[PDB]
């Protein structure tokens, strides 16, 4: 619930050196309430990551170890009559399959015993109930940088800003190797764009894809609200908020100030 | 200057007349980012082609179907494009081109067209009356026909209804044309739809095989799946990745970011742009223009004048003023009497002199000019503040005047300006 | 329609002689049109001699060439032939390879391609 | 067409009046200096240097 | 720089020769402003080689030849304390004319007034 | 469409010049004051208080 | 404006055949614009066919339709017809009965209102 | 040539071809009878603020 300064991203692929630029795009407001939405293979009932409304993009931040968080699903009604966006990340693949899968399934546990020795890509979530309009894909190097977190002093704050402009779907990723205090430290890291992706369809509804099988270190919760607890995923929201992004010589956004948060900020 | 002054006789003094704007020499259309893809061999060069009853639907996307590759693919074919000539279609890039491919006969060429009828038009593949796209029809006798008798390949001879626009159907049910049911056994009122193609070496050209590839695009909200040069320090019209404009593509030194392309500055101008094909940063500077002023010592004294292109480093584009490059014409001064680079542009027609005098015609940056004979000519001395004088200051020396001079000096001050009064209705409206 | 037409044949024949010419299409086509022949005698107009559908099913023969001239197409080398027999004194004409870029022989005028000259003379 | 012509015609008149206002402000500053000079240099002797 | 656009601008008459002329007067006046303030002394007086003015230390304001520029420690302090893009203005016709009197020449005029005051009192302002 | 854009562009230019003219007059008043100060305070001694 | 158009007719015409269409009008309009047809040739851009003035004072024709097209408005039921003489075999298009809601047609490209497409093939 | 004014006599010399007289202004100070080849001087009405 305290995105003190996270959520800033490069609004465009424009270099700027030691200037003070003011933008008007959709941003996560400073000091906003990121939902803790934590998540808890013990059965198919008792869902743990409920669906969320994708209103003007979301700010996604997770701290899974290596495979608890795998991908995301988008669309409007995640059914046969609507386009379904699969942005799953494999071990080395992030195929953007936008096939209108007739339904989003759940991780079909082979048995209750989950992740003893299985690392192969088979009998997985299979939420892609095979369908017709299996359109273009961006299968490439995994944009979800499943970095080998190590040495302690870390939790990979893979803050993704998923936004859909004029149909084009953009992923702004910046994996954080540096240590965080509790869950989100007071710092600054603008999110460099990762994928420019056309997929010109409605993205009204969004849900994460806990393609896990593994009953792997997930805490329990049962409420819906807005707080900074240890999250399977934080979900902000982007609003038409004016930001004053500062740019360092090397064109890196050193810092920024929201133009409506505080009178001093204004 | 006479035109700008609107007078027949101009007096001594520098006059601003026009603006010198260096025109661009060439145009650079560099938007390639190298990048090339899409095989066509999968849909064209494949040795085995799917039949008409099993026509393929392979939409090529996320790469470019360079039509020059396929423009010359076989001895002869019918590039029967629809809605646009194939040559004009080349650069015409399309969102989602559904490239469909199959094979037809020779006499059935007339039967393969939008709105056509028959056992292979209404009954194998129907094109919409509003079909947008192309049809690629070449012969594959040496590939799809067997000299021993090619019955392995089949063309459907019976089907119920016409296909929907771009629709597919591979129904192989034993069709019934009467009242007796088939009951799962071929016989009376039981006809297989697929008739084996008659493909013999001795068969006529009307029975000869002809492949047909239908590449069709739907203008939707998709990227058009489906052209460059080089340059140097000379000023040109840049088109870097569709960035229109003209400027000097000088070498840059800033460090971009793996995703930044269109560098900018405080102003809206694109100060820099990363070079697409070489992944290098190029610095864009505006074409070196600037106002041109004329130093003249007064028509009366002489008609000799010298000009000054303000705000240009002329030791470049105005000193290398080629045939009629300088705006005020008279290209005989391409080199001129002497070109003197100055902090305020540079002087053409005036010769610098070491000796410093009082400023006569101000120019700028401490440089003045005057019509002083050395043989009257225009000189460009550095302005001299005054005659340097030293006073013999001492601990016990005093200078006291013994005489004086009642000097009378005149001072002129304006007091009132001409009184005026207007009237809109008389002025604005006649 | 970059229809590359190649012309071949010619020579001197006798009254009642024979000949065989070859013309073909290549490069790429706007559509499968009509293959035909024309004669444009020196000072005369291009005159309809004989048209043939590409598949050797719909043939045409002019009145002056009925029972004298013949047209045929090869089935393995993409060549279409031409014959001429029983020539009179006024048959000395210049021949250009013809091409109709249309599916139906509506008239003798509509064309989109032509050939090169070829002098034909009748002598013993 | 008339309104398009009046906009420019009125704007030209407005510019001249604005330009006159600035120009007269300069004259009054010069006129005040002359009035000061007359009161000091003529009506008396000025110790003000230069 | 569009000719079709340019032709329509001619229809407005002298609505732009006024700006060129009016803005020229500003540029000329600024040159007069600097000259009026500083060029009040006909000659250029030089401080004697010795600089013992009855115990009055003037090294702060008196020009220092040690620096490459002939500016006093006080003037050098002022220049560094005042921080003066430009080429973008030189992209759309907004050329900036450099001043007629260079920063060195003005600093030379000041040294003349400074040397004149110290070594000649107020007499040099009213004659020899 | 160009005429609307020209007039908008031309109006901004006229505003700048008319803003510079009054700005330049303010400098000239400052320059005249400085020129007076140099003549009186430097070239001589001033009896004018403050 | 909000104008509803009532077009009907068509069939299966033949080479040299003809049509006699109809297009009724109903609904409040800003002005009394011209009725007519914007037919796009099959797969082509929408093209003006023949426009009648609402006062029946101006008639229009085009080269692709000259001699074989004519537009006329019913004086009784206010259904403007498209009656022609010897329409050719190439008009296998879908005919929209468009509606210029302007009293005079300076250019035909801006077509305020439109109609339904009439799909008629031309073959025996 | 439409306008208004006092059509007094003209003492000038319209070279044959010349028909519209004109001062250094838009005003057509002189004019020439297109049916008597007489030159007339045109002066505006004796208006004036009151
Ligand atoms: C002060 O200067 C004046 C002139 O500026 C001197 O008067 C001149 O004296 C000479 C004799 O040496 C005459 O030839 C001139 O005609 C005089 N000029 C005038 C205007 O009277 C005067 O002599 C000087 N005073 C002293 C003490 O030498
Ligand atoms: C005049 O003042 C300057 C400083 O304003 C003196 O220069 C300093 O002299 C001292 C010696 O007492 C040095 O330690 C400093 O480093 C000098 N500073 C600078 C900036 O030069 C100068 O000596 C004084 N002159 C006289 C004659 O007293
Ligand atoms: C224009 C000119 O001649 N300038 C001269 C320069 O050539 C010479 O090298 C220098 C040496 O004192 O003096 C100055
Ligand atoms: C009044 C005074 O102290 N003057 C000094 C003097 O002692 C010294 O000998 C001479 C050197 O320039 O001048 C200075
Ligand atoms: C949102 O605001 C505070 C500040 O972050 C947060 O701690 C709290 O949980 C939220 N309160 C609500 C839901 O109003
Ligand atoms: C910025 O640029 C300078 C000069 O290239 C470089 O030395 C410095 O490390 C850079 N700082 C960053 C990366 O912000
Ligand atoms: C004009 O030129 C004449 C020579 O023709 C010269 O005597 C006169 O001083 C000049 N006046 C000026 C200052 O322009
Ligand atoms: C101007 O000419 C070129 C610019 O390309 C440069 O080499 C030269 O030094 C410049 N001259 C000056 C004095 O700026």
């Amino acid at each position: 619930t305290n995105s003190f300064t996270r959520g800033v991203y490069y609004p465009d692929k424009v270099f700027r050196s030691s200037v003070l630029h003011s933008t008007q795009d959709l941003f996560l407001p400073f000091f906003s309430n990121v939902t803790w939405f934590h998540a808890i293979t013990n059965g198919t009932k008792r869902f743990d990551n409920p669906v969320l409304p994708f209103n003007d993009g979301v700010y996604f931040a997770s701290t899974e170890k290596s495979n608890i968080i795998r991908g995301w699903i988008f669309g409007t009604t995640l059914d046969s009559k609507t386009q379904s966006l699969l942005i799953v990340n494999n071990a080395t693949n992030v195929v953007i399959k936008v096939c209108e899968f007739q339904f989003c399934n759940d991780p079909f546990l082979d048995v209750y015993y989950h992740k003893n020795n299985k690392s192969w890509m088979e009998s997985e979530f299979r939420v892609y109930s095979s369908a017709n309009n299996c359109t273009f894909e961006y299968v490439s190097q995994p944009f979800l940088m499943d970095l080998e977190g190590k040495q302690g002093n870390f939790k990979n704050l893979r803050e993704f800003v998923f936004k859909n402009i004029d149909g084009y779907f953009k992923i702004y990723s910046k994996h954080t190797p540096i240590n965080l205090g509790r869950d989100l430290p007071q710092g600054f890291s603008a999110l460099e764009p990762l994928v420019d992706l056309p997929i010109g369809i409605n993205i009204t509804r969004f849900q994460t894809l806990l393609a896990l099988h593994r009953s792997y270190l997930t805490p329990g919760d049962s409420s819906s609200g807005w707080t900074a607890g240890a999250a399977a995923y934080y979900v902000g929201y982007l609003q038409p908020r004016t930001f004053l992004l500062k740019y360092n010589e090397n064109g890196t956004i050193t810092d920024a100030v929201d133009c409506a948060l505080d009178p001093l900020s204004e | 200057t006479k035109c700008t002054l609107k007078s027949f006789t101009v007096e001594k003094g520098i006059y601003q007349t026009s603006n010198f704007r260096v025109q661009p020499t060439e145009s650079i259309v560099r938007f390639p980012n190298i990048t090339n893809l899409c095989p066509f061999d999968e849909v064209f060069n494949a040795t085995r082609f799917a039949s008409v009853y099993a026509w393929n639907r392979k939409r090529i996307s996320n790469c470019v179907a360079d039509y020059s590759v396929l423009y010359n693919f076989a001895p002869f074919f019918a590039f029967k494009c629809y809605g646009v000539s194939p040559t004009k279609l080349n650069d015409l890039c399309f969102t989602n081109v559904y490239a469909d491919s199959f094979v037809i006969r020779g006499n059935e060429v007339s039967q393969i067209a939008p709105g056509q009828t028959g056992n292979i038009a209404d009954y194998n593949y129907k094109l919409p009356d509003d079909f947008t796209g192309c049809v690629i029809a070449w012969n594959s006798n040496k590939l799809d026909s067997k000299v021993g008798g090619n019955y392995n390949y089949r063309y459907r001879l019976f089907r119920k209804s016409n296909l929907k626009p771009f629709e597919r159907d591979i129904s192989t049910e034993i069709y019934q044309a009467g009242n007796k049911p088939c009951n799962g056994v071929a016989g009376v009122n039981c006809y297989f739809p697929l008739q084996s193609y008659g493909f013999r070496p001795t068969y006529g050209v009307g029975h000869q095989p002809y492949r047909v590839v239908v590449l069709s695009f739907e203008l939707l909200h998709a990227p058009a799946t489906v052209s460059t040069n080089l340059v140097k320090n000379k000023c040109v019209n840049f088109n870097f990745n569709g960035l229109t404009g003209t400027g000097v593509l000088t070498e840059s030194n800033k460090k971009f970011l793996p995703f930044q392309q269109f560098g900018r500055d405080i102003a809206d101008t694109t100060d820099a742009v990363r070079d697409p094909q070489t992944l290098e940063i190029l610095d864009i500077t505006p074409c070196s223009f600037g106002g041109v002023s004329v130093i003249t010592p007064g028509t009366n004294t002489s008609n000799q004048v010298a000009v000054l292109y303000q705000g240009v480093n002329c030791t470049e584009v105005p000193v290398a003023i080629h045939a009629d490059q300088l705006t005020p014409t008279w290209r005989v001064y391409s080199t001129g009497s002497n070109v003197f680079q100055t902090r305020a542009g540079c002087l053409i027609g005036a010769e610098y002199v070491n000796s410093s005098y009082e400023c006569d015609i101000p120019i700028g940056a401490g440089i003045c000019a005057s019509y002083q004979t050395q043989s009257q000519s225009i000189i460009a001395y550095t302005m001299s503040l005054g005659a340097e004088n030293s006073v013999a200051y001492s601990n016990n020396s005093i200078a006291i005047p013994t005489n004086f001079t009642i000097s009378v000096t005149t001072e002129i001050l304006p007091v009132s300006m001409t009184k005026t009064s207007v009237d809109c209705t008389m002025y604005i409206c006649g | 329609s970059a229809v590359q037409l190649q012309a071949s044949g010619g020579g001197f024949v006798q009254p009642g002689g024979s000949l065989r010419l070859s013309c073909a299409a290549s490069g790429w086509a706007e559509t499968f049109g009509h293959m035909g022949w024309f004669r444009q005698a020196p000072g005369k107009e291009r005159e309809f001699v004989s048209a043939i559908d590409w598949w050797d099913t719909v043939h045409y023969y002019a009145d002056s060439v009925k029972g004298r001239f013949t047209i045929s197409r090869d089935n393995s080398k993409n060549t279409v032939y031409l014959q001429m027999n029983s020539l009179r004194a006024e048959d000395t004409a210049t021949y250009y390879c013809a091409y109709w870029d249309m599916d139906y022989l509506q008239n003798s005028i509509p064309v989109d391609y032509w050939g090169q000259g070829t002098q034909v003379t009748v002598s013993s | 067409q008339i309104d398009r012509l009046i906009t420019g015609r009125l704007q030209s008149l407005q510019t001249y009046v604005t330009q006159q206002l600035i120009r007269a402000a300069e004259i009054r500053a010069s006129a005040n200096l002359a009035a000061t000079k007359m009161s000091e240099c003529v009506l008396g002797q000025s110790k003000r240097v230069d | 720089d569009s000719t079709e656009c340019s032709n329509l601008l001619l229809q407005y008459g002298s609505f732009c020769t006024q700006l060129k002329r009016a803005l020229t007067g500003i540029a000329v006046e600024q040159d007069k402003n600097t000259q009026e303030v500083f060029a009040q002394v006909k000659q250029i007086y030089k401080t004697p080689p010795i600089k013992y003015f009855g115990g009055f230390n003037f090294s702060q304001i008196l020009p220092d030849p040690s620096k490459p520029s002939k500016r006093s420690p006080i003037e050098d302090l002022l220049f560094n304390k005042v921080t003066l893009l430009i080429c973008a203005q030189k992209f759309n016709g907004l050329t900036v004319l450099p001043p007629l009197l260079t920063d060195e020449m003005i600093a030379q005029y000041t040294s003349a007034l400074l040397a004149g005051t110290i070594t000649s009192g107020w007499t040099f302002g009213a004659g020899p």
